[PDB]
């Protein structure tokens, strides 16, 4: 089990256990139970990545596994397949639904694959691919100027347009988790150094940062509240003080 | 073991998966789950939209009225604890706030005064009765005086009266008593006129009811027990405050630990503003709302103003909660103009719509906030449920 997701609404979820194939939950509108919707096997390698697409085209997930490839379904039954990686993949997220529909993807090798599915007859599941290059990483996007950060061994970069345009100072280990602030706008890293950081980013960088080895970050839609998990064995939520240092509202633990 | 945490919209659904295998839903914690709360946010904004408007000072000690019962009332809803606890505190926080600039005559300012004081979690009620002459009752005979408490006084009297009664049974006619200044002289044309180590402990209690200062801090145990005293028997200025309360703080120190001491003493310092940070902690729903009255009574999208802060900030909590029928709250709260329509428009979209009612409400905004992007979509989710219609009547 490396990831979970969740819908535009917020009702279903999608899970890829460590048993190759990726299961899916739904809640009852009537009692609150997590119930599965479908359940089957995809690719071979322990799936690392998940993501949902956006309803401004349907419903679809993006799958990426270390057999090398990164698969499109539709309900659910596979629709296109992505082989152009000769590496494993580690991170997959489609682009926010403003620019409209294409993906990126981040794995062993190296190369930074933006697949964009388009065409005038709007409907067309045929995607073609804008690559362009720089063991654990990961990748975020950003939603509003086509913006998406990046995340190697113990480096972060932000490319724009495939342009560099910005870097994340500070990290003295292996990242492992990027999240793009909903919005100035603002990043988050679960770095491996043990500690988090908060970075503003403007039309340069700052940092606000905060301290065992964090491992997932998340943010909500608004309020905009920081989530560090980490080995300490607890969750961790943040908030913005009235000049933009975060603090600690309150800790789950799971002792 | 690697944990992992991923977000909202709550509603009390967050995930936590980790490492073996299991799927963990969790709440934000003292993430109020709608209830009656629901309710009672309406109910403030409400108050809210009453006020878009000499005059204005009227209006807004009125409003103080709406919003103070709206959450005397909540707060009921819900005895019948912890978000119990933490509300009771801003009540009294917020019940102060109004003793203090929102009644500027002589009548309803005292009873402000008292209940602010006494409905603040305070019960010597046990301690009465494990109290029943000596030292312990002194102590107490005084702290009751001082906290207004008055019938209460007279009634814990009635214990050994009996045996120079010709001026304790004169005393209580002029306790039972309380212009008022006319009081004041009764009350020391007997303290002067006026057998043993008890014959002294009487003196002083003549003294804390006439208001002896350097006395309503010998038997006062708390910082607002003296605060009030003075008020009610020294002499009732407003003009004083600030004397009265630096007094009290050099007797007795303040308690950090009940977070709701120190707020009421920065409302008595002027210093407003070192109240809302605090509040928000509490219930970050009346903070805002307080900061509001505060500001009535008195490209940059934060620090446009304090208190259009805590607004902007609550209405995105509502906005990741779900309740359909808050939304008319966050948006109607929400309305630089152009920077609005561009909060708005990223906000709508994530609208729980069900009933034709609830999409009738949202074009109305998409009308005056000029969205069209935001409707014509719609359009094709009611357009394909009925398609979905149309092609099962035809079956």
């Amino acid at each position: 089990v490396h990831d979970v997701v969740y819908d535009f609404y917020g009702r279903h979820v999608a899970t890829c256990s460590s048993d190759q194939h990726i299961k899916v939950f739904k809640l009852d509108k009537d009692t609150s139970n997590w119930e599965l919707s479908d359940s089957w096997r995809a690719h071979d390698s322990s799936i690392v990545a998940i993501d949902w697409a956006s309803p401004e085209y349907g419903r679809i997930i993006a799958s990426a596994s270390y057999d090398k490839t990164v698969k499109l379904w539709e309900e659910w039954n596979k629709l296109c397949t992505l082989n152009d990686s000769k590496g494993s993949l580690y991170s997959v997220k489609f682009a926010p639904a403003h620019l409209g529909l294409k993906l990126a993807c981040l794995g062993n090798d190296g190369i930074l694959r933006l697949y964009d599915a388009l065409e005038p007859s709007d409907l067309r599941s045929w995607t073609l691919t804008s690559e362009m290059k720089v063991s654990d990483f990961c990748l975020s996007w950003c939603p509003s100027p086509e913006k998406l950060a990046v995340s190697a061994l113990e480096q972060a970069i932000i490319y724009q347009r495939l342009h560099v345009a910005a870097k994340l100072p500070g990290h003295k280990s292996l990242i492992r988790s990027i999240s793009w602030a909903p919005s100035y706008q603002l990043i988050a890293t679960g770095c491996k150094d043990g500690r988090i950081r908060i970075f503003k980013i403007t039309e340069n960088l700052q940092v606000e940062l905060l301290s065992g080895e964090v491992w997932s970050v998340s943010w909500n839609l608004t309020g905009t509240i920081l989530s560090s998990a980490g080995d300490d064995g607890k969750v961790r939520l943040w908030k913005a003080t009235y000049s933009n240092e975060f603090k600690c509202m309150s800790v789950i633990t799971a002792q | 073991m690697p944990l992992k945490f991923k977000l909202g919209p709550l509603s009390y659904q967050n995930m936590a998966f980790i490492t073996k295998y299991k799927l963990y839903p969790v709440r934000i914690p003292r993430l109020d789950t709608s209830k009656e709360f629901s309710a009672y946010v309406s109910g403030l904004f409400e108050i809210y939209r009453d006020l878009g408007d000499k005059e204005h000072n009227a209006t807004v000690n009125l409003a103080m009225e709406a919003i103070l019962n709206e959450l005397e009332v909540f707060i009921g809803r819900v005895k019948d604890v912890n978000r119990f606890y933490e509300l009771e505190e801003s009540l009294t926080v917020l019940n102060c706030l109004r003793t203090m600039y929102f009644i500027l005559n002589r009548s309803e300012f005292i009873e402000s005064l008292l209940n602010w004081i006494n409905r603040s979690d305070g019960e010597p009620d046990e301690e009465y009765i494990e109290q029943v002459e000596t030292q312990y009752f002194w102590k107490l005979l005084n702290q009751l005086v001082l906290r207004g408490l008055l019938s209460q006084a007279i009634g814990c009297i009635e214990r050994s009266d009996l045996l120079c009664a010709v001026s304790f049974d004169a005393v209580s006619d002029s306790i039972e008593l309380l212009t008022f200044r006319e009081w004041k002289n009764l009350v020391l044309k007997l303290s002067q006129a006026f057998s043993g180590e008890l014959r002294d402990y009487i003196e002083d209690f003549l003294l804390v009811i006439g208001g002896n200062q350097r006395k309503i801090l010998q038997y006062s145990r708390t910082w607002y027990e003296s605060f009030c005293g003075f008020l009610l028997y020294y002499i009732p200025s407003l003009e004083l405050s600030a004397e009265y309360l630096q007094m009290s703080l050099e007797a007795n120190v303040v308690d950090i630990t009940n977070d709701w001491e120190q707020p009421c003493v920065d409302i008595i310092s002027g210093k407003i503003h070192s109240i809302l940070p605090v509040m928000e902690s509490l219930d970050s729903c009346t903070a805002a709302f307080t900061a509001m009255i505060c500001e009535a009574k008195g490209l940059f999208s934060y620090r446009n103003g304090m208190a259009s802060y805590m607004l902007n900030s609550f209405a995105f909590e509502l906005c990741s909660l779900g309740d359909k029928e808050l939304w008319p709250v966050a948006i109607g709260l929400i309305a630089t103009r152009s920077a609005k329509k561009m909060v708005i428009a990223e906000l709508l979209p994530h609208y729980p719509f069900v009933t034709n009612d609830d999409i009738e409400w949202m074009l109305s905004i998409c009308v005056e906030w000029r969205l069209p992007e935001i409707a014509k979509e719609i359009y094709t989710t009611l357009g394909n449920q009925m398609l979905s219609a149309h092609n099962i009547i035809e079956s």
